[PDB]
């Protein structure tokens, strides 16, 4: 709820589960990945891009 | 067979599900749930037939 409820981001779109839930599945593990890049190339976080 | 059948994505998300309800939104599990049924009812369908 810390991350999103923060409305600060700009994309928040997320692959086989969904966002407001994510606070009732329980994982068995979680990577956090980080990179900086242009802003062009947001559509370039995509899967088959 | 039939049994063993429910084990199959059909090209799903999962599986099993009491998960793809409690995963995805509705207005997304819609669409996972459909491919799902649309399997299962062919499988029951050759059951019956056969």
């Amino acid at each position: 709820s810390v991350l999103y409820n923060s409305a600060s981001f700009s994309t928040f779109k997320c692959y086989g589960v969904s966002p407001t839930k994510l606070n009732d599945l329980c994982f068995t593990n979680v990577y956090a990945d980080s990179f900086v890049i242009r802003g062009d190339e947001v559509r370039q976080i995509a899967p088959g891009q | 067979t039939l049994v063993k059948q429910l084990s199959s994505n059909f090209g799903a998300i999962s599986s099993v599900l009491n998960d793809i309800l409690a995963r995805l939104d509705p207005p997304e599990a819609e669409v996972q749930i459909d491919r799902l049924i649309t399997g299962r009812l062919q499988s029951l369908q050759t059951y019956v037939t056969q």
